[PDB]
RNA sequence: GGAGGUCAACAUCAAGAACUGUGGGCCUUUGCCUAUAGAACUUAUAACGAACAUGGUUCUUGCCUUUUACCAGAAC
RNA sequence: AUAAAUUUUUAAG
């Protein structure tokens, strides 16, 4: 499920909210990654250093 | 004795087992005049001994009174760290 | 009671080494 | 390290009955007998084989003038030592000594002094499969609790002879301290309440 | 991530380390958060804690697996009391945040533009004005003087991740420039935040000699001159950096004064003796009897009093701080009713409590520490415990014990008192505080140590 | 499986008076209040599993450990 | 509670005595997917029966485990109350 | 009213309410009659901007039902009574 | 101890531990933390 | 006897401001504190060319040297001091002015300064 | 001759759960087997001490300019 | 339904 990379200092983790089998919030550190068009979010990216 | 066999007479003891200079050092004094943590561990070590002799002679005087002296020989055998400074010359002692 | 949380022992962490239930996030 | 046991043929204790002398009556088929010891926990067990053994030996190694007199209770089926310092019995132990019987004839006994853990209830059942009669040791302060009730049970179900022994009395007086009479009462209840489950037998 | 924060941990309170053994301690209780997080207006080093915080502790075993949350916190970092302190990364807007408003600011600033351009309208760079921090460009950018030049810089990024090799010093931010991107944080909010958590000036500088230099409010002072000396900030904070609560150290009085060194501080006795030389101490005790005996000979007639003569006091007993004796003595011209013994500023008292001739003053100075400040508490102490005392001589069993702390430059008496005292004494010592020669040489000459003007 | 830590529990909870003992003689079972086979069962991950389904929970790891 | 670098709530703290735990293989038998968490194993658990909660122990001894669970009775208030006396916390029997 | 002088929004407060609601009902009972607060009595106060943060702030709370939802009711639209 | 016995054998002064017996016990509960870590610290030098 | 002291034990009675005066008094007799010189250790900034050898001092040589208070006051009041240097191949020595107005030095006898 | 002593000297006090002597048989004194007598003090939740310090070497750390002095664990 | 608390100093260079 998960998709991961890291850019500049940056590890990212993405995963989609589909496949997540459920929904948090979460706290601020979580970035919402959100469709040009329906405006939804799809995917949650978890940011570490 | 020790002392001016030594050679240095310008370092007075008191009463109390403080070891200062009577003098401003010239600095060939300040190095004849360096004092290892036997001399001066020891030096402390009698500061404990004289200071608790004493409660108990002002006791024998009459000057105190029964009860203030247990307080007395208490408030040293706890305060040691604040009325000696043998912490100086052996760090160990920190754990006692 | 220590639970296997905290440190393996507080010397070279510089902190207290104290630690407490989070009231935060239970149930 | 693993065990405390003694090797060597000279340091073996000396016990005043005779050895050569017991040996004999293992021709005699009637004269020996086997007895297990089974009881629940801290019922006092191990401890009574060590009033038959220090009894029966003369002179032991193992007393420490402390334990002679003891306030450690010298326990010598122990012989683990992990049933040392876990305090408990775990393998069980016993031994072999002739006796007189209060008539003066002297008898040859097997002891098997089985653990008082009721996880270790698999060694009990050594302990009834072996024996003849079964000694089960009660306290009276913790009476007969449920543990016990399956130790006469499986003692009834193997077709082997009962004893009853009532163990640790100095906890009565010397703590609960009761007046003479209600004591008396507690055995009547005790008493009582073990032929409740023998059926057979009073 | 946790090794971030721990490391922000250790490398916080491995620098408070450093200057803790800049003097000489390790010690918790001589540096209370106060001396390093008061910004430098008020003379404190200044830094900026992040690591106080608490840091989630979870299951060291399982969290190399699930990531089960936090389920528990270790303490960050300590002190004696706790109070609290902001850490920077909630002055600092998340970067999630700045986009979306970078987006929607963005989006506004095109529109206004086209209603400027169609309608050949400027704009009024007030209705700009609500965004104007706002966005990533950061809007203020676009009306800067030298915008004119900056469009034929293009580039500028590479160029500051190449200045790694061509030159040794680091430049430590090397992702923008606040020509370009504008200034993308501020803080000073932050530092507000700070005097107020630990309770503002007025606790503040119960820290600190601003008591001493005789200054009666903060606005006023200018210090001098952005780098505080290291002497003039152990001065500064001097009364907490010693002090009498210290766990472990050695008591040593200073050379001619009565100030007690615990433990040796570098700095501490080449400041606090310079500060007291020509033998200060002595001129201020004797100072202070002298314009006493002064008020005490006018009064006379009131008083009944035979005779007020300053003693010949033994040479060192203005600093010896073990046992005191009488400075001035009284006598009665008739005859004394004088009632038990009482602070200052305790009205009641029955005169028919004792009858007495003589009556002696003392006059202890003490410099005092941010442990035991309080004076009358002091004074109640000492003569309790020298007029029960054996040892300490006077020429009747009543007296009057007259406390000064030069430090904070307060005062108090507790003594026996008849009828005419208390109305002179008070007003007297109102007067002397702000008079004496002596106290007015130390209160310019601290500010000489500690480089204060005070302007307006 | 709920008596891992029992003993210990109770011993200290009352200060060291009391005592308890576990034993199996009369080897009853019980049924686990789930139902083995269920796709929907709630797995806790890390938490004890709600008793609505314990069944399924036993089942889907005991199977992983097998095979 | 040293060997096993543990601690009871009012007993003290130790060094690790086996500094490194680091050494982890990455491996499918303590997989989470394979263990069924029920009772959380506290610690107490831990030091009372260190062989079987804990895995890979090292330099641990064999607690005693259990005593008699005493029930002594005795009465410091009154003098005179004799001294075998029927407590009102006994069973009435 | 802190919230409000961040500038812009944060989650930092959306999960600090959320963690601080499941704990016990009386903080159910504080959020709502908050919100009622808000949005009658002072909402008038305001600017624009500030309404930018309470909007999202009160969307991820009810958007994810720990507000509970019905708790909108309360708004209403006319021409006569609106803000 | 030495109570139950009623006979004994002198023991050198320093030998009798009147405060050991205080901190083996558990820490109560009104004292306030500074204690309770000395019942740690001198569980651990008895320990050690 | 540490290079850091806190204190200097002192006879049992002195009197500190009468050994103040008593000193006072002293310090007209002795040779040493009225000697109206003084020796201090110090460097040459403007280098040097030697009169008498034609040593030339490179450019900062440290030097065991003597400062002398001038006579003259700078403008109303500043100091001035007058500094002398003895050459290392002869035994000759060369002096130093140093003007507040002018930040640089100016020199004299037995000395001349490169350019 | 008994009681003692803030007297001394010389033995002995950590091990196959363990001491010593002696009788007899085999090998060739040792050692093994067998028989017999006596075993003070210290030991099983293990030890002479119902108590509790320091030092040396070697590793691991902790402070962190360097050495003494140190931080807390281990082995000898 | 939590009761989990590190430090702390002298000399020489
Ligand atoms: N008061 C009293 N206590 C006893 C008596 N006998 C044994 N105990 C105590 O009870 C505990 C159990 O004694 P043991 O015989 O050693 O234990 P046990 O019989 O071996 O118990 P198991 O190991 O389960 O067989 C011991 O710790 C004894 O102190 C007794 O006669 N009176
Ligand atoms: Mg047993
Ligand atoms: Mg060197
Ligand atoms: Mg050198
Ligand atoms: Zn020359």
């Amino acid at each position: 499920p998960n998709l991961l990379f890291s850019m500049c200092g940056f590890e990212v983790r993405i995963l989609p909210r589909q496949r997540m089998e459920e929904v948090v919030s979460n706290d601020e550190g979580v970035w919402d990654l959100v469709d040009e068009r329906t405006k939804q979010r799809t995917a949650k990216a978890y940011l570490k250093v | 004795l020790l002392i001016h066999r030594k050679g240095l007479t310008y370092l007075h003891l008191d009463y109390n087992f403080n070891l200062k200079p009577t003098k401003t050092l010239t600095t060939k004094e300040r190095k004849k005049s360096r004092l290892g943590n036997s001399f001066h561990l020891m030096r402390e070590l009698l500061k404990m001994m004289k200071l608790i002799v004493d409660t108990h002679v002002q006791f024998r005087l009459g000057n105190v009174d029964a009860f203030q002296l247990a307080d007395g020989i208490h408030y040293i055998l706890n305060h040691i760290g604040q009325l000696t400074g043998i912490y100086r010359y052996k760090y160990k002692v920190m754990h006692q | 009671s220590y639970n296997g949380i905290g440190l393996k022992s507080a010397k070279g962490s510089s902190t207290s080494g104290h630690v407490q239930r989070s009231l935060a996030s239970n149930n | 390290e693993h065990t405390i046991f003694t090797q060597l043929k000279k340091n073996i204790p000396k016990t005043r009955y005779n050895r050569d002398y017991m040996l004999s009556m293992a021709n005699i088929p009637e004269r020996i007998i086997n007895v297990g010891v089974i009881g629940p926990l801290h019922s006092g067990k191990t401890s009574l084989m060590d009033l038959l053994v220090i009894d029966s030996h003369k002179r032991i190694p193992d007393m420490s003038k402390n334990v002679e007199l003891g306030w450690k209770p010298l326990r010598y089926l122990d012989n683990l030592k992990q049933e040392i310092d876990r305090g408990l019995s775990i393998k069980l132990n016993g031994s072999t000594l002739l006796c007189t019987d209060l008539e003066s004839k002297s008898r040859m006994i097997n002891f098997l002094d089985a653990p008082g853990h009721v996880n270790f209830m698999d060694e009990t059942a050594v302990a009834l499969a072996a024996s003849d009669l079964v000694l089960i040791v009660i306290d009276v302060v913790e009476g007969v609790t449920f543990v016990v009730e399956q130790l006469i049970k499986q003692s009834i179900k193997n077709n082997v002879a009962m004893c009853f022994v009532i163990n640790k009395l100095d906890r009565l007086i010397l703590d609960l301290k009761l007046p003479p009479m209600d004591a008396y009462l507690k055995l009547n209840h005790i008493i009582a309440n073990i032929n409740s489950f023998t059926k057979g037998n009073v | 991530t946790e090794p971030l924060l721990d490391i922000l941990v250790k490398g916080e309170t491995r620098i408070q380390n450093r200057v803790k053994l800049g003097l000489n301690s390790k010690m918790p209780t001589r540096f209370p958060p106060a001396v390093f997080y008061t910004p430098k207006e008020l003379g404190g080093l200044g830094m900026i804690s992040a690591s106080h915080i608490l840091i989630p502790a979870s299951d060291l075993s399982w969290s190399k697996q699930t990531d089960t949350g936090i389920t528990h916190f270790r303490a960050g970092m300590t002190h004696e009391d706790e109070k609290l302190i902001p850490t920077i990364f909630r002055y600092i807007t998340t970067w999630e945040n700045e986009f979306l408003d970078s987006q929607r600011v963005w989006a506004e600033y095109a529109t206004k533009r086209q209603e400027a351009i169609q309608q050949n309208r400027r704009l009024a760079f007030e209705e700009l004005e609500g965004s104007w921090d706002r966005g990533i460009p950061r809007i203020s950018t676009l009306f800067q003087r030298d915008r004119h030049t900056l469009a034929y810089d293009r580039g500028h990024r590479i160029r500051r991740e190449f200045k790694q090799y061509s030159l040794e010093r680091n430049s430590p931010f090397w992702w923008t420039n606040s020509h370009h991107d504008g200034k993308l944080w501020n803080l000073n909010a932050y530092r507000t935040d700070v005097i107020q958590a630990l309770g503002g000036i007025e606790t503040i500088l119960e820290h600190t000699l601003f008591k001493g230099t005789g200054f009666n409010s903060w606005e006023g002072l200018f210090w001098e001159k952005s780098q505080i000396p290291n002497r003039r900030f152990t001065l500064w904070w001097s009364p907490t950096i010693n002090r009498a609560n210290v766990y472990v150290g050695f008591l040593v009085q200073l050379d001619l004064t009565g100030i007690f060194l615990h433990g040796k501080i570098p700095t501490l006795k080449i400041s606090l003796i310079q500060i007291f030389r020509a033998h200060l101490w002595q001129k201020i005790h004797e100072s202070i009897v002298f314009d006493i005996c002064q008020i005490l000979d006018g009064e006379l007639d009131v008083l009944q009093i035979e005779s007020v003569t300053k003693e010949t006091v033994h040479p060192r007993k203005s600093y010896k701080m073990n046992s005191s004796a009488a400075d001035i003595t009284m006598e009665s011209v008739h005859e004394w009713e004088v009632s038990k013994p009482s602070l200052l500023h305790e009205t009641n008292d029955s005169f028919k409590g004792l009858i007495t001739n003589k009556m002696w003053f003392d006059v202890q100075l003490r410099y005092g520490d941010y442990d035991s400040h309080d004076i009358s508490r002091y004074v109640r102490a000492k003569f309790l415990d020298y007029t029960t005392d054996n040892v300490s001589m006077y020429p009747s069993p009543t007296g009057v014990m007259i406390g000064i702390d030069l430090a904070y430059n307060m005062y108090d008496a507790y003594g026996n008192w008849f009828n005419g005292l208390k109305p002179l004494i008070q007003n007297s010592m109102r007067t002397i505080m702000k008079a004496n020669p002596a106290l007015y040489v130390l209160r310019e000459r601290i500010r000489k140590g500690l480089q204060i003007y005070q302007s307006s | 499986i709920e008596s891992a830590g029992f003993e210990t529990d109770l011993r200290l909870s009352t200060n060291g008076l009391g005592m308890c003992q576990l034993y199996f003689w009369h080897k009853i079972w019980r049924k686990v209040p789930g139902d083995v086979l269920d796709k929907d069962a709630f797995i806790p991950k890390l938490k004890p599993a709600p008793i609505n389904s314990l069944s399924r929970d036993f089942v889907m790891k005991t199977r992983r450990r097998k095979g | 509670g040293k060997a096993l670098n543990n601690a009871i709530p009012g007993g003290p703290k130790f060094e690790p005595l086996y500094p490194r735990e680091e050494e982890e293989d990455y491996n499918e038998f303590n997989s989470i997917d394979r263990v069924i968490f029920r009772v959380p194993i506290r610690s107490e658990y831990k030091v009372a029966f260190p062989h079987l909660y804990n895995s890979r122990p090292r330099s641990v001894r064999i607690p005693w485990y259990n005593n008699p669970v005493s029930c002594i009775i005795q009465n410091d208030e009154e003098y005179d109350t004799p001294a075998l006396f029927f407590d009102p916390s006994l069973n009435p029997i | 009213k802190s919230s409000l002088q961040e500038s812009t929004f944060s989650k930092f407060y959306s999960i600090l309410s959320e963690r601080m609601i499941t704990f016990h009902r009386s903080w159910q009972t504080a959020y709502n009659e908050t919100f009622e607060q808000n949005y009658t009595q002072d909402i008038e106060d305001y600017e624009t901007d500030q309404l930018r943060i309470l909007g999202k702030f009160w969307g991820h709370l009810i958007s994810y039902e720990f507000l509970p939802m019905d708790c909108l009711k309360i708004i209403k639209l006319t021409e006569e009574e609106s803000c | 101890f030495p109570f139950n016995r009623t006979k004994g054998k002198m023991v050198r002064a320093q030998d009798v531990a009147l405060a050991k017996k205080w901190f083996l016990q558990h820490p109560d509960e009104e004292y306030p933390v500074k204690v309770k870590v000395s019942y740690q610290k001198l569980l651990k030098n008895y320990v050690l | 006897s540490e290079r850091k002291a806190i204190n200097k034990y002192y006879p049992p009675d002195y009197n500190p401001l009468e050994a103040e005066k008593l000193s006072r008094k002293m310090a007209k007799k002795l040779k040493t504190m009225n000697k109206s010189h003084a020796s201090i250790r110090l460097m040459t900034p403007f280098s040097m060319r030697c009169l008498e050898c034609n040593e030339y001092i490179p450019k900062s040589r440290k030097f065991n040297g003597k400062k002398e208070l001038l006579k003259e006051k700078y403008l109303d009041s500043i100091k001035i001091y007058r500094l002398t240097i003895s050459c290392p191949r002869c035994a000759n020595s060369i002096a130093f002015r140093t003007d507040p107005g002018n930040s640089d030095y100016v020199m004299e006898v037995g000395g001349v300064r490169n350019y």
